């Protein structure tokens, strides 16, 4: 068996809470208005091996919100989320990632960028290429998701567990 | 000490006796400091609460190097306190000790005038 | 600020050097800088400083070079525990350390584990959760099926967390035991030894809280069960596994259990370790019950695996059997396991690798069975005589053997004196060794009849070694240092010692080797103690020749403590001065020498010099009093006019030592001194460091000590000042000094 | 940060807590550290956004500090401008009174920062779009700075746009009747320089003409001549020609925190108390307590102070059987 933790970070009012809740239960609503700190548990099977994730929904940080330290010690996995329907959220995810790498030290850590709300094809303002390029600058994995395409959401979490799993060894 | 000072006075008395015992150490060490330590003893005692038991503890601590006749005022005030508390026997025996003689045994003779203040207290 | 960054760059460059000494010195310099020079700045600026230091930690850890990463690890180790463990510190340091643990170098892994342990002791609020991850991560690696390096690293980090941060590890104890034993059975020697060490640490953790647990812990029984499972014949049939490894693990586990149940045996082993080298020990009640329940099973297992010829198995058996003896001498004496125990010990004594610890075990066994061992003395003695050089003949002997003799004397001593008398001159034929001196010291402390011969033989040895001449009724630096140290320390009698000092007064105080000078000074100062006591105390036993020798030695010692530039020699020489010396230090020339020494560049030498002269002031006020006045004048001058806080605190420190050691001079100058100190306290701006105010407060208290009756007038102003300082919560201001001052003031 | 979260929770009811929270806050932003001060200014802006109507009695005091603290620094400038945006959203009815005190800072920002604060000036320009009723009076002072801003090539073209759509937006609410004819010539002058500017300049000119139609007819020939020289048309030209919910308690973690089965020593029990209080704050249903959790973790006495309230929330949130457990 194994245990892991994951912290989801990004601008407020983006896929963080919705994506987490879709993963853990499998339902999306407009409740759970702007959160403060939420914790959820889920067992997962990756590469034919068990993982126990304690997912953490974080309060959305703005461009000037100081980086909380509860997430800079024990998380060993970071989901960087930005809504594809807000360029400001995409700048904010840059700056929060920057503050994280500032505070977590140099250490190459499993980071993954997730552009959620891809189902809003009629309102997107960030392209797949933009996020892919930004992640490649970070050298982190990239994905798109929606709070109703639950399968992809599962993959998202799987990917981070894969992301640490491949990269923990080397 | 977390709740109130009134209950913490039962430990303030301990602090008092420890510090005064260090003062006994100093009194033994330095003859010239003896008078000033005696005066400090009197002052701090006057600054203490008027409790017979705690007074007895402090005075026993002070008695290690000082006989009663060297601090007649302190034992006179102690006897006065014992009289106030109703412990007439303790005050009477302390007065006899300070006098050196017991007028109860000498009812047919006047009081020993040699220590008039102690006679007044008796 | 640019100066700070440049100094950081110098530290980074120095720590990048592969030289271990250079890295250590750079780390210590950074430690000093952060401890003193960083505290002069605010806390947000301190956070920025930690950010810069973490950039320099990057710079040290940027390369994959083992030396560079070791230097970075030393950096992180140095920073932690010095200042408050701010959040950024703990976060960045933990993240950096997690990158290092699976390293291939065992040295880097050990350093990283110790760093993780001290980071846990950092005490920041996140600590309680931090370790809960690392332990877990470590435990996960124990569950891993491969990657010996990962298992090793997990084992060491678990050990360090258990040892250094017990409270937060005690909760994780329950999952710990599940995986620790699968870590123990790993074929790798190092992983097994480290894992049983972690088991040690956690078992002491369990013991520390077991008495208050109203319900017995199952951990000891579970560990015994895994031990026997290691000894299982059927379970040993698991292929892809060497039976010797499982037996070694089982023995190690039983050693753990015995030690935590046989704390007396650990005390004996600790005594031996202290003797050879030149902590708290607890015992578990429930483990004691378990061991006495199944002790014979342990003995049967140990004797069954005795026949194994693996060197490490033999080592463990020799390290374990004396533990059983200390645990239960009676079983060995009665059931006759003692016969095979002695036979095996003497049989493995003839192979070096296990012989070394076999001698330790022989001493332990001799103590444990303090009576029956007599029967085996004829054997042991001869073989130890064989270990020691015979009279005819590199003749370098292992230290451990000597230790055994000492311990062998602690139980059979009075019975074996008649052969110790023969065994003296062989060790004297071995040559100098710190173990030799220690064992001779212990034998002296045991039986005086042996003490006399020990003293005489050691005098002859020192006559041959240091003096190059026989006793009457190039040379290695370390050997001479040891010789002089033992000469000074251990007790002796006779006229010959006088000669020793005189030669050492002329040939070794001026020796070109620094350590030799320092040790010669210290030893001569020690050696003149009984002669000076006889001269001063026993005025009727005074020998003018001894007085002349004392004066000559002191004069040359002071010349050495004034001439040579290096600081340590002067510091040790001056500290060697004692009240015994004072009667002969008051002369004009010696007093002038001390006067000159007081004006030396180093600071602590000035402190000790002012203390010494103040102490001397009693007997000959004529020479010292005007010079004390002059030093007071200059101290006041610098305190008033020196713009560097360092100079001000130095001045205050000299004044404090002056008043402590020279009160009578200070009574007439009571007023101006206190006026100056009050003005110092009333200065609106503080110096760069708070040491100035601390020295001021200590000086105030030391002044009050003698001057209280007069100072009664001035008490109120300095009292309100002290009240203001205390009521300022943000000022540490060496608060013990402030309260010390307040107490002394009120008392005086 | 916790205070901001609580206000977000109590947006309707937070007014009652103004007199205690607000005053001393000002003091700290007066004496705290630079970066901390900028974060505090941003959080004060959020407070304004949640206190919108009721910060008037404190409004004056606030502007004093920012009048003192609007140094020509890029980061401080951006934060203060955002705070201006949130004020003008809040005090919309009354902000006219405090507008002139802040006018000179904005003038100096336009005039001096020929540096990447020009980008910051764009943010300032965004704020300008919201002062409508308040700025109806001081438009005469404020506009000509904007005029030189979008008429000067030296300023970066995005700044020129920002200014030009800023005047376009201000066309919708203010009075341009009398003077604004003159500022057409800058706009017309801008039409001679860059196509990207020319498009949105045509848009802004159309908006202004709509406002100025009657007045614009009198002096159209010069501008329409220049326009037809540039060969663009618009329809208006011809037209003129003719609160928070209760967070759900995770009973599992609540019981786990209370599980002191293996706490023995004094250190163990104190640690258990610490972890208990922190878990109670984390798992509390009341959003304000869970907000306080972070400071509690960074500050143990904070955890101790609200142990009772957090436990009360959790206990009220439990089932009878779970209550008995
Ligand atoms: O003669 P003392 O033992 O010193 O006591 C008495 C009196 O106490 P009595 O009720 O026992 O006579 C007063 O009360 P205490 O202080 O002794 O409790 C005392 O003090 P006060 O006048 O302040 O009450 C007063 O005078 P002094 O303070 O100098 O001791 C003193 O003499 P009197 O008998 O004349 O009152
Ligand atoms: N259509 C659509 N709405 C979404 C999607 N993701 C989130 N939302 C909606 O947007 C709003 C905000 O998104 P949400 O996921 O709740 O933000 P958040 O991360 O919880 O916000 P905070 O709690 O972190 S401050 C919610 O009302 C939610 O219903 C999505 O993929 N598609
Ligand atoms: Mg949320």
């Amino acid at each position: 068996s194994k245990s892991r933790k994951i912290a989801i970070l990004g601008y407020r009012s983006v896929g963080k809470s919705s994506l987490t809740i879709q993963f853990v239960e499998g339902q999306f609503v407009d409740s759970y208005d702007p959160t403060i700190e939420n914790t959820f548990t889920k067992l997962i099977t990756v590469n034919g091996q068990e993982y126990h994730l304690q997912l953490v929904d974080t309060a959305g940080q703005d461009e000037y919100s100081i980086f909380p330290q509860t997430y800079s010690i024990d998380i060993n996995g970071y989901i960087l989320v930005y809504s594809v329907t807000s360029i400001k959220s995409f700048e904010v995810i840059k700056v929060i990632h920057g503050k994280l790498l500032d505070m977590v030290g140099k250490v190459q850590i499993p980071i993954m960028l997730v552009g959620n709300k891809k189902d809003l094809h009629m309102e997107r303002v960030i392209s797949y290429e933009e996020g892919k390029a930004l992640a490649e600058s970070w050298n982190a994995a990239f994905l798109e998701s929606s709070a109703k395409e639950n399968q992809t959401a599962v993959d998202v979490f799987r990917r981070i567990i894969l992301e640490a799993e491949k990269m923990d060894g080397a | 000490a977390g709740e109130s000072y009134s209950r913490a006075y039962g430990a303030m008395v301990s602090c008092h006796m420890l510090s005064e015992l260090e003062e006994v150490i100093q009194y033994k060490l330095v003859p010239e400091r003896r008078e000033i330590i005696r005066q400090i003893w009197w002052e701090r005692l006057q600054g203490c609460q008027r409790i017979v038991e705690d007074w007895q503890k402090i005075l026993m601590v002070r008695s290690l190097v000082v006989s009663p006749h060297e601090d007649m005022r302190t034992w006179l005030k102690y006897a006065s306190l014992c009289g106030k508390s109703g412990r007439l026997a303790l005050a009477h025996k302390t007065l006899v000790l300070l006098l050196g003689v017991d007028p109860s045994r000498q009812l047919d003779h006047p009081l020993p005038t040699v220590h008039p203040q102690v006679t007044y207290a008796y | 600020t640019s100066s700070n960054v440049s100094v950081l760059q110098q530290f980074a460059s120095g720590l990048k050097s592969r030289n271990e000494e250079t890295r250590a010195k750079a780390a210590k310099e950074l430690q000093h800088y952060v401890t003193m020079e960083l505290r002069e700045m605010s806390q947000e600026e301190s956070t920025r400083f930690y950010d810069q230091l973490n950039h320099h930690i990057f710079e040290l850890v940027s390369s994959s070079d083992a030396n560079e990463r070791k230097g970075g690890i030393l950096a992180i180790a140095s920073l932690i525990g010095v200042e408050g463990g701010n959040a950024t510190r703990i976060g960045r340091f933990a993240n950096y350390l997690r990158n290092l643990l699976p390293s291939n170098d065992p040295v880097v892994m050990e350093m990283a584990s110790k760093a993780i342990g001290r980071l846990a002791m950092a005490g920041d609020t996140f600590t309680a959760e931090y370790v809960e991850f690392e332990v877990k991560r470590a435990l996960e690696w124990l569950g891993a099926d491969r990657n010996e390096g990962r298992r090793h690293a997990a084992v060491l980090v678990l050990r360090e967390l258990a040892i250094s941060v017990p409270t937060f590890f005690f909760q994780q104890v329950q999952p710990f035991f599940d995986n620790i034993f699968v870590a123990v059975w790993d074929p790798k020697q190092a992983i097994r030894e480290g894992a049983v060490a972690a088991l040690r640490a956690c078992l002491i953790l369990t013991t520390q809280r077991e008495p208050k647990e109203m319900q017995k812990p199952q951990w000891y029984r579970h560990t015994f069960e895994e031990a026997e499972k290691g000894f299982d014949e059927t379970l040993a049939k698991e292929k892809g596994m060497n039976r010797d490894d499982r037996i070694h693990g089982a023995l190690l586990i039983l050693n753990e259990l015995v030690r935590i149940s046989s704390m007396e045996g650990e005390r004996l082993r600790e005594e031996m370790e202290e003797i050879t080298q030149q902590s708290t020990l607890v015992e578990s009640r429930c483990c004691r019950d378990l061991m006495e329940e199944k002790f014979d099973q342990v003995c049967q297992w140990v004797l069954k695996c005795r026949n194994s010829k693996n060197s490490l198995i033999q080592m463990t058996i020799l390290n374990l059997l004396p533990r059983l003896a200390a645990f239960r001498p009676s079983a060995f004496t009665d059931t006759q396991y003692l016969q095979d125990t002695m036979n095996h010990v003497l049989s493995c004594v003839k192979k070096e690798k296990e012989r070394t610890a076999a001698f330790q075990a022989l001493g332990l066994l001799s103590v444990a069975v303090r009576s029956e061992f007599k029967v085996y003395l004829p054997r042991v003695l001869d073989i130890i005589r064989a270990a020691l050089p015979p009279k005819d003949f590199a003749m370098q002997v292992d230290a451990t053997v000597f230790t055994c003799i000492s311990m062998l004397a602690r139980a059979m001593g009075p019975g074996i004196q008649q052969d110790i008398k023969e065994l003296l001159e062989p060790m004297l034929a071995v040559g100098l060794s710190p173990a030799l001196t220690a064992v001779l010291y212990d034998l002296s402390r045991q039986i005086p009849q042996l003490k006399k011969d020990i003293q005489d033989g050691l005098l002859k040895m020192l006559s041959l070694v240091l003096m190059h001449k026989p006793l009457r009724h190039a040379s290695d630096v370390g050997s001479i240092t040891l010789a002089l140290r033992t000469l000074g320390s251990f007790e002796f009698e006779g006229h010959s010692l006088t000669q020793f000092v005189r030669h050492c007064a002329d040939h070794f105080l001026n020796s070109e080797h620094k350590e030799i000078r320092m040790e010669a000074a210290r030893t001569c100062s020690r050696l003149l103690t009984p002669s000076i006591h006889l001269i001063s105390g026993h005025a009727h036993v005074v020998s003018q020749t001894a007085v002349q020798v004392v004066a000559d030695v002191l004069s040359k010692l002071l010349v050495v403590g004034i001439t040579d530039p290096d600081p340590d020699i002067r510091y040790c020489v001056l500290a060697s001065l004692d009240e015994r010396f004072d009667a002969h230090l008051a002369q004009a020339e010696n007093l002038q020498a001390l006067f000159v020494a007081l004006n030396d560049q180093v600071f602590e030498i000035r402190e000790l010099a002012i203390c010494t002269v103040g102490r001397l002031s009693s007997m000959n006020p004529a020479f010292v009093m005007p010079f004390l006045r002059k030093m007071l004048i200059q101290i006041l001058t610098e305190l008033e006019h020196s713009g560097i806080g360092r100079i001000k605190e130095q001045s205050a420190r000299m004044l404090g030592h002056l008043v402590s050691n020279a009160p009578r001079l200070i009574r007439p100058y009571m007023e101006p001194i206190l006026k100056a100190l009050i003005l110092k306290l009333k200065d609106p701006d503080p110096d760069p460091n708070p040491g100035v105010i601390n020295n001021v407060l200590a000086t105030i208290g030391e002044l009050a000590q003698v001057s209280g009756l007069e100072m009664r007038k001035w008490v109120d102003e300095l009292f309100i000042i002290i009240m203001d300082m205390l009521q300022d919560s943000s000022l540490l201001a060496k608060r013990q000094v402030a309260l010390w001052t307040l107490g002394q003031l009120v008392a005086s | 940060q916790a205070i901001t979260f609580i206000f977000k929770s109590l947006g309707l009811k937070c007014v009652q807590f103004l007199p205690q929270v607000m005053p001393t806050f000002l003091n700290v932003i007066r004496v705290c550290d630079g970066a901390i001060r900028e974060f505090l200014f941003q959080q004060l802006g959020m407070l304004v956004s949640f206190v919108k109507s009721h910060i008037r009695p404190y409004m004056d005091e606030i502007v004093t500090l920012m009048r003192e603290f609007w140094v020509m620094n890029t980061s401080i400038q951006s934060t203060i401008i955002l705070l201006i945006e949130q004020i003008v959203v809040a005090l919309g009815g009354e902000f006219k009174l405090y507008l002139p005190q802040l006018i000179p800072h904005m003038l100096r920002v336009f005039m001096h920062d020929n540096s990447p604060g020009r980008i910051v000036s764009i943010k300032l320009l965004a704020a300008i779009q919201l002062f409508g009723a308040n700025l109806d009076d001081y438009l005469h002072l404020l506009l000509p700075p904007i005029v030189k801003l979008f008429d000067a090539p030296e300023a970066p073209l995005p700044s020129r746009k920002a200014a030009l759509e800023t005047v376009d937006r201000l066309t919708e609410s203010l009075d341009f009747t009398d003077y604004a004819s003159r500022i057409i010539h800058p706009i017309v002058r801008t039409l001679d320089q860059s196509p990207e500017l020319r498009s949105t300049a045509m848009d802004t000119l159309s908006s202004l003409v709509f406002q100025l139609g009657k007045k614009y007819q009198i002096f159209i020939p010069m501008v329409n001549k220049v326009l037809v020289r540039h060969r663009i048309n618009h329809q208006r030209y011809d037209v003129l020609i003719c609160p928070m919910k209760k967070l759900h308690v995770s009973t599992i973690n609540l019981q786990k925190a209370w599980g002191a089965a293996r706490r023995v020593s004094k250190d163990d029990w104190l640690e258990w108390l610490r972890r208990l209080s922190l878990e109670l704050l984390k798992d509390s249903s009341s959003p304000s307590l869970r907000s306080c959790w972070a400071l509690a973790q960074a500050y143990n006495p904070m955890a101790r102070d609200l142990f009772n309230a957090a436990f009360v929330s959790c206990w009220s949130e439990l089932n009878e059987d779970q209550q008995d457990e």
